[PDB]
RNA sequence: GUAAGAGCCUAGCAUUAGUACU
RNA sequence: CCGAACG
RNA sequence: UGCUUCGGCACAACUGUUAAAAUUGGAAAAAUACAGAGAAGAUUAGCAUGGCCCCUGCGCAAGGAUGACACGCAUAAAUCGAGAAAUGGUU
């Protein structure tokens, strides 16, 4: 009766014109025809259609058009590995996926905590650069003539070429998805603290703490990963020094709080001191 | 034991799948069949469907 | 042995035995058994 | 609108039956006792053709 | 595999007469023809469509069509050419034969749009060959009763038999009554 | 408790004007009213008197035009209309052009202590101080050397022709490896370039060149005294069975099998095929020349056993049976009269190839074992040959029923068999482990 | 001699979603 | 009266 | 373009499954080679049954080798207790 839409792929238009094509498509997903959904999302987009079923969608909590999560609008590898939650059990095959349908007809993503680290890995502002035309295949070979009237993006393709072949299906399970993949690798480097080949180092540099963090504020932050050496203030540059008596302390207290954790609020930067 | 197995287990799977769908409502035994050769397997998720 | 079981967008395929007819009903009228007729009776 | 020539889109899918809806007890009296001679008067012997 | 059915052959035959008449006006308008010679050419289509096209053999009702146009063609042949008028091409009174055609065209439009839409339908849902139920038609009445009779047979030994008699035994009845 | 599934979908009823306008007060503008009621949303990105009145003055001026009734209209300009950065794309566009054309190294490490001898005399250069040890072979009895250096297990060795002094093996490591078999026994020195492990290995006519095919779908050719690559031909194929000619006079020449099914003759000197052999029907297996280098016998993947003669593209004949195997392994016979195919059915099987006159001596077949390469020995009254378990199996020439000797050899898989032609009883066993034997 | 299929190479039907950095 | 497919 | 107090009013109101593409993938077929047919001796007519097997057909026909498949090859342990005897611990 609706799409089930990430609220990007609807633009910054209150009101939308969208064409209802009922029996439009078959399911990326579940090959199964239903009611596709088309609109322009703004002025300056494209006519996005819906991608799959409106089941599947609910299944995974996904957008029917950029199959996206829901809440955090990550791809649905990030989602699930923030999840924690197994590898998908639904089948692949079609018998397979349709069986399971047909049964599940007859007769988990709500209830979690906001994780932290969907929401440090996700976009503030809505990508509405998602929702704009391809770009103008007759433009990469030089060979538009359409001049700047062409409803296609008069720019050239600037893409990863692993890139530019995802599949439905990896998107919405989450199998080798190459996007979530460079996500997960940009987080892999910034979970990437570098400890530096100086072992016995065992101080942490707490930079950008604006100056109502008190020392025993970030005492009280830093006392859980191990035991303190020394905290030690200075507001002129607005950062602490904190050494541990344990190596393994100040990795745990890196590792933690190396993604930019947030200390009553100031955005606060580590180091290894 | 690796990928050797794996593929020795599609194919007594696919085995049994298709000796189910023929045989296995109309005449029992074969479910017993499948199940303990899953439960063989140590495969538990697939021996309790 | 065992027969098949006959559980229940649409097809458009048309047989010639589906195409409308005896489109109406009869009912039973004054005359051929109808029901407030035959209370009226001993039968 | 959907064209008035628009062949049917969809081509149909093949699927078994699912489980159908969950068992409901048997509410049976107790089982009555088969003596060992009506085992024997049900001894059905062998069909020689 | 390239076997075609009624449906295909009925609307190519009927699409055969439309080229022939079409291509006879075609012939009359760049000029290689007469009004005469058009005349007489679809008067001689339409008294001639058990010659010209081969529809008869995918629907052969319409050899009365057939049969009227021959004995319409009878009636204005003996009427056209009495007196000096002879025997040859030149009769193109073509008006009965070719609404003879329309009222064949008329009736026959429905059963072929449900003949294609089916043929259309199986091409592009694919064969619905899914637990749709057989007639039991004459080649299966002897096969049909016996599996009826089997069956009925099978009722009753399952009721038959008391409550903890193992129900396995009915094969070899089965084979008893094969005997019988 | 909500509507939907993300959110709450309710009924609406306007009237049409209002979606409309507020559509378009926001899908154009950019900003317009909340369909809520709730104030307005976004941020923001007619016509006169004089103009009305001067568009009136040349409308009455077209008026004002004379209009001779005489005068027919002609048509003037007739079809005006119809008649009708570039940088970055330059630069993009070069790139295709690079990438399009680009669409369409191997070193040696060496491991002795000085290349050469006492007298200039490189390191291949066959030792006088080895003769012929007895003019017939004897069984292997105990170890006397393993060949260990490779990384993962080898594909085969095959020993240095006429001396045998040393043997030169390819591996599933990507190397082309050779060791000393008769004094220090050590790898001599390694050659790599094979971007996956090699795939077989065959040695010129006096070793000094060295032609090794490789599951990178290259045929590379070598040195063996100075170990640099004199070429590498490859033409997209994946590459089974490289040999050259056993005449001196063509050794130029090389033949490689492809899985494409074809067998490319190959010049080692110009370096583009020299012949396209294209009769064969499946995977190209095995080759091995017969009646000195006159006639190649090839073994396929549809089963087929298929002689042919060198220039000769239409295959000579074939040999193609219902209880016909797979052949990974074909052995050329001492006499050249006689050649062993390894069947997949777990058998040798003995060929007749005499002048020409091909037959199966199905009488003189051996069995028992379980693409191992047959070895001969020298004067043929041994039969030796890999197995599943790492056992190398010796049947007797008379008897090719009767297992003469089995030798546990290897831990894994052995495939590569080699019966020295100096020594009477000291063979070379390879396996899939890494490890190499010396039998003796 | 049916003619069925498995595969190999080369083999022109459907799709419009997705491409980030304190 | 009158011809096509299939087996 | 009307109407005009000549200022301006009125009227008219959101095309495009947006490609001249780009990929993109999956497909039947062809050759090759494989190998190549129900029932019980042989040779043979079939009509079925069951279903995530289809094909031809307008098909609630008919056909496709009785269309195919299955079809059991049951290395489906369908499996075990009764008692004497006799031997082993302990007194
Ligand atoms: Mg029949
Ligand atoms: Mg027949
Ligand atoms: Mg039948
Ligand atoms: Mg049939
Ligand atoms: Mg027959
Ligand atoms: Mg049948
Ligand atoms: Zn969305
Ligand atoms: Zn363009």
């Amino acid at each position: 009766d609706m799409p089930i839409v990430c609220e990007t792929c609807l633009g910054p238009n209150p009101f939308v014109r969208m064409q209802r094509i009922e029996f439009g498509g078959t399911c990326h997903i579940s090959g199964r025809p239903y009611t596709v959904f088309r609109w322009r999302p703004g002025n300056d987009a494209r006519y996005k259609k819906t991608v799959i079923c409106q089941e599947v969608a609910k299944a995974k909590n996904v957008c029917q058009v950029c199959l996206l999560d829901l809440e955090y609008g990550l791809p649905v590898q990030v989602r699930d590995a923030a999840m924690g939650v197994k590898p998908d059990e639904e089948p692949q095959s079609e018998v397979g996926k349709e069986y399971k349908l047909q049964m599940e007809a007859d007769a988990s993503y709500a209830a979690g905590r906001p994780n932290e680290m969907l929401q440090k890995l996700q976009r503030s502002q809505p990508y509405y650069k998602r929702n704009q035309a391809r770009v103008c295949s007759f433009f990469a070979k030089g060979q538009c003539t359409r001049g700047a009237e062409c409803p296609y993006r008069h720019e050239l393709p600037t893409a990863d070429p692993a890139l530019a072949n995802q599949s439905y299906k990896d998107r919405y399970y989450g199998t080798n998805d190459p996007v979530a993949a460079k996500m997960l690798k940009r987080v892999d480097e910034l979970n990437k603290l570098t400890p530096p080949e100086d072992t016995s180092i065992t101080t942490l540099y707490v930079g950008g703490v604006d100056a109502s963090i008190t020392e025993d504020d970030v005492r009280d932050a830093f006392y859980s990963f191990g035991e303190l050496a020394s905290v030690r203030k200075m507001d002129v540059k607005s950062c602490a020094f904190v050494t541990y008596t344990t190596r393994s302390a100040a990795e745990k207290a890196a590792e933690e709080l190396g993604g930019n954790p947030l200390i009553k609020g100031a955005r606060v930067k580590l180091m290894w001191g | 034991d690796p990928e050797e197995l794996a593929e020795y287990r599609l194919s007594k799977r696919k085995q049994f799948e298709d000796l189910v769908r023929r045989v296995g409502r109309f005449n029992g035994g074969v479910w017993v069949k499948y199940a303990t050769w899953e439960e063989q397997q140590k495969d538990f998720r697939r021996a309790r469907s | 042995w065992a027969p098949a079981i006959g559980g229940e967008k649409p097809s458009v395929q048309q047989s010639a035995k589906n195409l409308p007819g005896h489109t109406k009903l009869k009912f039973r009228q004054t005359g051929q058994a109808a029901e407030e007729e035959l209370r009226a009776k001993d039968l | 609108p959907v064209d008035p020539l628009e062949p049917p889109k969809f081509r149909h899918v093949k699927v078994p039956r699912g489980p159908g809806s969950p068992p409901v007890p048997v509410l049976h009296s107790p089982p009555r006792p088969l003596t060992v001679k009506d085992q024997q008067d049900w001894k059905i012997p062998p069909s020689i053709s | 595999k390239s076997r075609f059915g009624n449906a295909f052959h009925l609307c190519r035959e009927i699409l055969r007469l439309t080229k022939l008449v079409v291509d006879a006006n075609v012939q009359f308008r760049l000029g290689n023809v007469d009004a005469y010679q058009l005349a007489d050419g679809l008067q001689y289509i339409f008294a001639h469509v058990g010659q010209l096209t081969g529809m008869y053999r995918y629907k052969y009702r319409l050899m009365r069509q057939i049969r009227m146009c021959k004995d319409l063609k009878h009636l204005i042949y003996y009427r056209f050419n009495t007196g000096p008028v002879g025997k040859g091409p030149g009769v193109g009174f073509w008006a009965p034969m070719w609404r003879v055609w329309l009222f064949f065209l008329r009736g026959i439009v429905p059963l072929l749009e449900r003949w294609l839409g089916n043929l259309l339908a199986r091409q592009f849902e694919g064969r619905q060959s899914k637990g749709i139920a057989k007639t039991v038609t004459k080649q299966r009445i002897e096969s049909h009763f016996d599996l009826e009779l089997r069956a009925a047979v099978m009722h009753d030994i399952l009721d038959m038999m008391p409550e903890g008699v193992k129900q396995n035994k009915a094969r070899t009845i089965l084979q008893h009554l094969s005997e019988a | 408790l909500k509507n939907h599934f993300v959110g709450h979908v309710e009924d609406a009823h306007m009237h049409p004007i209002h979606f409309e306008q507020q559509y378009h007060n926001f899908h154009a503008l950019g900003f317009g009213e909340a369909p809520s009621g709730i104030g307005v949303v976004g941020k923001p990105v007619r016509k006169t008197t004089q103009e009305r009145k001067a568009e009136q003055v040349a409308r009455a001026e077209r008026l004002a035009a004379p209009f001779d009734p005489s005068a027919p209209f002609s048509l003037q300009e007739r079809q005006p209309w119809a008649s009708k950065t570039e940088e970055q794309k330059e630069f993009i566009a070069k790139a295709e052009a690079a990438k399009l054309e680009a669409a369409a190294g191997p070193t040696s490490f060496f491991h002795a202590k000085e290349e050469k001898d006492y007298q200039g005399r490189s390191w291949i250069l066959p030792p006088r101080d080895k003769k012929n040890e007895s003019d017939s072979c004897f069984l292997p009895k105990r170890w006397v050397h393993t060949w260990a250096g490779h990384t993962k297990g080898v594909n085969a060795v095959r020993f240095f022709p006429g001396t045998g002094h040393l043997l030169l093996s390819a591996g599933m490591d990507g190397k082309v490896k050779i060791w000393d078999v008769y004094g220090s026994g050590k790898c001599m020195r390694t050659y790599l370039g094979h971007s996956k492990g090699v795939r077989d290995v065959c040695f010129s006519n006096d070793g000094r060149r060295f032609l090794s095919t490789g599951y990178d779908k290259n045929i590379r050719l070598w040195d063996t005294e100075t170990g640099q690559c004199i070429k590498s031909f490859n033409t997209g194929k994946v590459y089974y069975c490289v040999k050259f000619h056993p005449s001196d006079d063509k050794q130029n020449v090389f033949m490689s099998g492809c899985q494409d099914k074809k067998i490319y003759q190959f010049d080692t000197d110009t370096g583009e095929s020299v012949q396209e052999y294209n009769y064969h029907l499946g995977p190209v297996n095995s080759v091995t020349f017969i009646d000195d280098g006159r006639q190649f016998v090839s073994t396929s993947d549809d089963k087929t056993i298929r002689v042919w003669e060198f220039g000769i593209p239409v295959q000579i004949k074939y040999i193609a049976d219902p209880s016909m195997h797979s052949m990974p392994v074909v052995a050329t016979h001492p006499s050249k009269n006689y050649l062993l195919m390894q069947s997949l059915d777990n058998q040798v099987l003995t060929y007749m190839v005499k002048d020409g006159r091909f037959k199966s001596m199905k009488n003189k077949t051996f069995k028992g074992h379980n693409a191992c390469q047959v070895g001969c020995s020298p004067d043929g009254k041994y039969v030796m040959s890999g197995d599943s378990e790492g056992r190398c199996f010796f049947w007797e020439w008379g008897a090719p029923q009767k297992i003469v000797r089995t030798i546990k050899a290897h831990d894994a898989v052995c495939i590569g068999a080699e019966w020295n032609p100096m020594e009477s009883s000291k063979v070379a066993t390879c396996g899939w482990d890494g490890l190499i034997k010396y039998w003796d």
